[PDB]
DNA sequence: CAGGATGTATATATCTGACACGTGCCTGGAGACCGCGTACGTGCGTTTAAGCGGTGCTAGAGCTGTCTACGA
DNA sequence: TCGTAGACAGCTCTAGCACCGCTTAAACGCACGTACGCGCGTCTCCAGGCACGTGTCAGATATATACATCCTG
DNA sequence: CAGGATGTATATATCTGACACGTGCCTGGAGACCGCGTACGTGCGTTTAAGCGGTGCTAGAGCTGTCTACGA
DNA sequence: TCGTAGACAGCTCTAGCACCGCTTAAACGCACGTACGCGCGTCTCCAGGCACGTGTCAGATATATACATCCTG
């Protein structure tokens, strides 16, 4: 509630392998707080996958671990944060697809179709 | 107003997949044409002698890569090595 | 843990106990027939650092020079340690006496000690780790590698 | 052993064939893992200039042609 | 005192006498085991031309040759008259090979 | 049927096929090898763009500016080697100073 | 002047763009000399890559080109 | 005694300053002039690119910057801090661009 | 009639005529651009040969040994720099010594 | 026996004029054609690119000596600029 | 004789003179005014070399320290000369007392001998050419060329 | 301050093999369209192995003819 | 569609690899000490070009001069 | 041993223009075929001119259609 | 022979050159002193790509905090 976001466990990448925040660590059996990602306190959550996704006061639909199904390699994305979208108000994860929708009345989907 | 075939608009494409927002300047947009410049030469050459030099008058495939790998970096060029594979097995199995 | 993990382990342990300096566990004593020796004072398992080859670094003949006026007075006990560090000859000259262990210790083939590169940043660094494990009050011992025929020869006790 | 290859009275010699006045003592080792480097560097892209071809006796002019494109072509033989 | 030359007019000489030949200053079979070796790491179970075998000696030959020689000013231009380590590294740096 | 469409590489393996005829690399020129040049191509295009794209957020908020391109370009080894020859224009030093330049007390 | 124009507070800012921690009494236009050195080496082969194709406007991919040529590529125009 | 920084501090921040922005160190104008100037002894009577223009300061100006860069080894490695004119000239060898 | 004949350059420019079309140097290849280029090449070739038949009688008696051969190029600073990329084979060096090398007293 | 069509005999003639005896060396009398071979190569692709970045589609000696000075270095390209110029000259006025 | 053959030959009568050191028909006397002045005894012919401007060698600022020094003890004159040797400051500080002339010749605008920089084999020499026809007696001088407002308040015979 | 011990510049007999020129051949080119101190040099004895060739075995480069899938 | 480069099984034979005792050049080891580091487009005709063979003079070779050069009592 | 004078890291209001996306268009791409000492740094006053734009003049790059000599 | 790239006169209009007073940043000059140098293939169909136009959010901007950092009595 005060704004720092704890954390638990490891995702399973695509590949298929063991990472928790980036390459500063793997498993994260013991609980600790995540660091500060965006400015605005993080509202409510979104599960699903190795997909952790959650948003923030102004609407910046932030994301962490890999949301496979923006892009990249060789590590460096796991313990980001932004971005897409405008101002989501609902930001409510499946397994490998995604929900939002703008404070605007809009509704979007971009996952693995 | 004759027509110049700029990547701008590849370059700019390519860009969206690896990061949404934003994000370039004029001077580095211009920069990024200059990278798909020396590349696609650079390449083009040890394509090119690589057929003269192993007696082929048509640049396939075998040459292109064989030149990518032996113009890349280390680590990069297993991967852009991978991507092409990968370009390779996809422009196969269409339609 | 993995591999990696407990080599990283092992490092930074290392490279704490080459920065403090500390020389736990060993004392100097007399050993007969030897000069001095260094003795464990406490049990040292087998792989446990023991203590570093301590002295004035510097490269091939940068060690081998002291040894042209060395030999020039016999007193002065061989202590010199070569040791090719990345292509290059690095060594480290413990001739001049002071409180460091590991100029000390004495020679065995099959003793309980061995000779390692340990590398931090570029600069070398000989130490010495446990081959097995060492038991409390006996001498720590480490291959000196001169089998030459000429050292051999003079001092006869670096055969065994 | 291979390094060891490259002996004191070659790296020497190489020396003093650019009036090198004194070699210091690290300083002859260095040399291998320097002439290990650029021997890597060559041997390297220029076997996989054979491969490129699929000959498992390397060709002279490939050796050649990889040593042109380091970047000291050498001349002589190609 | 037995017949002595004054320690650097022999090695002076051995410039004098290096500088003048063209003859590769070190050993074929030698070098053949270094050519060898470096071969695993690249493509296990080759072979190469003996022609072929005696460039790639050539040019490293010459490539430190020339490395030397650059070396050679490396500690010269540091109050310097006997190249160390370091001078060694400078010059790699200066070209360019590592820095 | 676009051939980028089939291959599934965004800068277009067309323009690369057509490039390369009238480039005159050589006498002819397989379909393939517009293919995995273009996919040569962008796995470099994407794999720059990224660094720039997680370094320019570090230091600026959103768009890379030149001295952000580069200041990734020198930074990853691989490519610090590739652009090695190169001078990215407006980068300026990915800094640094001697250890004998710094403070010392 | 010309080679004048190449003034003190700027060889400086070139040379602290690379740590330079102090620019010595001499070391200055011995800069300017050097800049005159790479100006003249660089605009000569331009402007003859200016001549091979008759344009009395010098273009910016000329520079660029003939930029590349001499060994130093530069990026963004051209 | 009123406030003032130790010989050092002040163009070490230099450094920090100069190495951190993108903006071209040596005037435009001024330039120009040197553009203009070695254009006669190859072509009299001509006209440049205000764009290329810039490029030619932005390559040598680059250059200056790494060759400077380079220069800075040239003093390190001499037991120097203050980078002389030799120093300058050493590394011209080391590139090849004189030796 | 062979053009090298009418023309009067030895070099075969017929072979240059002939190994620039399939060389793939480029699409259309002038009759005049072999010749002006073989008449480039062999005045290189003469410019080049005569340094070392001036050189070669100067050491040796009659013929050119690869050391006599680049023991002139390195002599001429025209060509030292032509030749300042490439590596001619079992050259060695064109002798010098630093100043601070040779003895003092 | 596939033909090598080496400079060989070319190399050797134009030996004759410059110096009657001799006179060569088996290693230089290679060493000759890789002067040879450097040469038409670095000066065909200031040619091969001249053609580009000035857009004509045929190299003529307008490109081979633009390169050729551009190539050459001071003294010596004014002095095969001035032996092309004279085989330019020839190679108009034969029969 | 051609132009190159006459500047082959004023280059070596030139270069004989800076290595003999020879300071022949010239006297020190002094001048009503301005301490020590340079004074011919015999006659010397346009374009004739007359004196080095001898002294301690160095670069920019590797003449303008001790200017800084120099400052803080007056007595000493000013006797330093900067010049530009191939991009770079290069002078020759003759603030020391010496037996040579060329430290001691006095200014005027409109004298009777010309400073110019004189290479031999990369080592620069400032020397002293007569501008004109010197008659025998009459003073040595040339063109200082500092006409800068600071130094000129201080000493007004600069300017003239 | 200088003559004698090292070893380099020089001279000339003498055998060896690669430079050089003749020849049948075949394909590519032509034609018409300052001072403490130690590191490294110098020189001679011990010792490792490079260089030598003699040569049998055969991997594999190189060339050819045929069928056919690639790319303009 | 279709001309044809590329795949490819098939085959001649150059040339790379392992062998292996032996004269000895050279790498190696070591003692003494002083200079020196260091801190203070296409069909056709045909001769130019190359692979092949063969004789010998340029040059490698070696005993043997004379020579320039470096160094301590 | 430490608190106060420099100036750098940082925060946020606010206008500006280049990044970015829509559109008619047209051609290229697609498909089928240690120590003496001086040199250089730091800081403030005097002074040169770079940077600014406002803008008229027109050189000359760029494009087009036609005739024809070049080279496959 | 003959398809056609290149020569070339002709023409639109971008863009380079000279102008020129002015706020002021910056180059310049100089005094004090201490860290530091230095010695000791082709015809056809058509939509992908580019030039053009237009709205605004990334970022340059600037007053304004707070901040890390360097230095003498």
């Amino acid at each position: 509630s005060n704004g720092e976001v704890y954390a638990w466990g490891t995702f399973r990448c695509n590949e298929g392998i063991l990472g928790f925040y980036q390459d500063k660590i793997k498993i994260q059996k013991t609980p600790w707080k995540v660091p500060t990602f965006s400015k605005y306190n993080i509202v409510q959550l979104a599960p699903g996958k190795d997909h952790i996704l959650f948003l923030d006061e102004e609407g910046m639909v932030f994301a962490w671990g890999n949301g496979q199904q923006m892009e990249r390699f060789r590590l460096k994305t796991l313990d980001p944060r932004p971005f897409g979208l405008r101002h989501v108000k609902y930001i409510a994860s499946g397994e490998n697809h995604c929900f939002a929708l703008t404070k605007d009345n809009k509704l979007v989907s971009w996952g693995l179709n | 107003k004759t027509r110049k075939e700029s990547y701008a608009i590849y370059v700019y494409k390519v860009l969206k997949q690896v990061h949404p927002d934003t994000g370039i300047s004029s001077k580095a947009m211009s920069i990024m044409n200059s990278f798909v410049n020396d590349v696609f030469e650079r390449i083009a050459g040890e394509a090119s002698r690589l057929a003269h030099y192993n007696k082929r008058s048509t640049i396939t495939s075998r040459e292109i890569q064989t030149a990518v790998r032996l113009l890349l970096p280390g680590e990069l060029a297993k991967h852009a090595v991978s991507e092409g594979t990968k370009a390779v097995t996809k422009y196969t199995s269409a339609k | 843990k993995s591999k990696a993990e407990l080599q990283s382990e092992e490092r930074k342990r290392i490279d704490e106990l080459i920065e403090s300096g500390k020389e736990e566990g060993m004392k100097i004593d007399l050993i007969d027939g030897k000069g001095r020796g260094v003795i464990a004072t406490k049990q040292f398992s087998r792989g446990d650092f023991v203590v570093e080859y301590h002295g004035d670094l510097i490269e091939i003949t940068d060690a081998k020079k002291r040894e042209a006026l060395y030999a020039q007075d016999p007193s002065t006990g061989c202590y010199m340690y070569y040791f090719q560090y990345l292509s290059k000859t690095y060594c480290v000259d413990a001739t001049r006496e002071t409180n460091r262990l590991g100029r000390l210790i004495n020679h065995s083939k099959c003793g309980n000690c061995q000779t390692k590169l340990h590398d931090i940043d570029g600069v070398p660094h000989l130490i010495l780790i446990a081959s097995r494990d060492i038991a409390a009050g006996e001498e720590l011992l480490y291959d000196y590698g001169d089998r030459s025929k000429a050292s051999i020869e003079a001092f006869p006790w670096l055969k065994h | 052993d291979n390094i060891q290859g490259i002996t004191k009275p070659a790296i020497r010699r190489l020396a003093r064939r650019g009036g090198v006045k004194r070699i210091s003592g690290l300083i002859y080792e260095e040399t291998r893992g320097v002439l290990k480097v650029f021997l890597e560097n060559v041997i390297r892209d220029a076997v996989t200039y054979t491969e490129h071809a699929k000959r498992k006796t390397v060709t002279a002019m490939d050796v050649v042609y990889a040593l042109k494109r380091q970047g000291r072509t050498l001349y002589g033989f190609g | 005192k037995p017949h002595r030359y004054r320690p650097g007019t022999v090695a002076l000489r051995e410039i004098r006498r290096y500088q003048k030949s063209t003859e590769l200053l070190i050993r074929k079979l030698p070098f053949q085991r270094l050519v060898r070796e470096i071969a695993q790491d690249f493509k296990t179970d080759l072979r190469f031309q003996s022609s072929a075998v005696m460039a790639l000696q050539e040019a490293s030959e010459a490539y430190l040759v020339a490395l030397f020689e650059d070396t050679n000013l490396c500690a010269i231009h540091a109050k310097r008259v006997t190249i160390m380590p370091k001078d060694i590294q400078l010059a790699r740096r200066i070209r360019g090979e590592r820095a | 049927k676009t051939r980028s469409s089939r291959a599934g590489l965004q800068f277009p393996v067309g323009r690369v096929h057509r490039l390369l005829r009238k480039g005159n690399y050589a006498e002819r020129v397989g379909a393939g090898a517009p293919v995995y040049l273009a996919a040569v191509l962008e796995y470099l295009t994407a794999e720059i763009l990224e660094l720039a794209g997680n370094a320019a957020r570090d230091n600026k908020k959103t768009r890379i500016i030149p001295r952000h391109l580069q200041l990734a370009v020198r930074n990853d080894e691989e490519l610090n080697k590739l652009l090695g020859r190169v001078t990215i224009a407006q980068g300026g030093v990915l800094p640094n100073i001697q250890s004998v330049l710094l403070p010392k007390k």
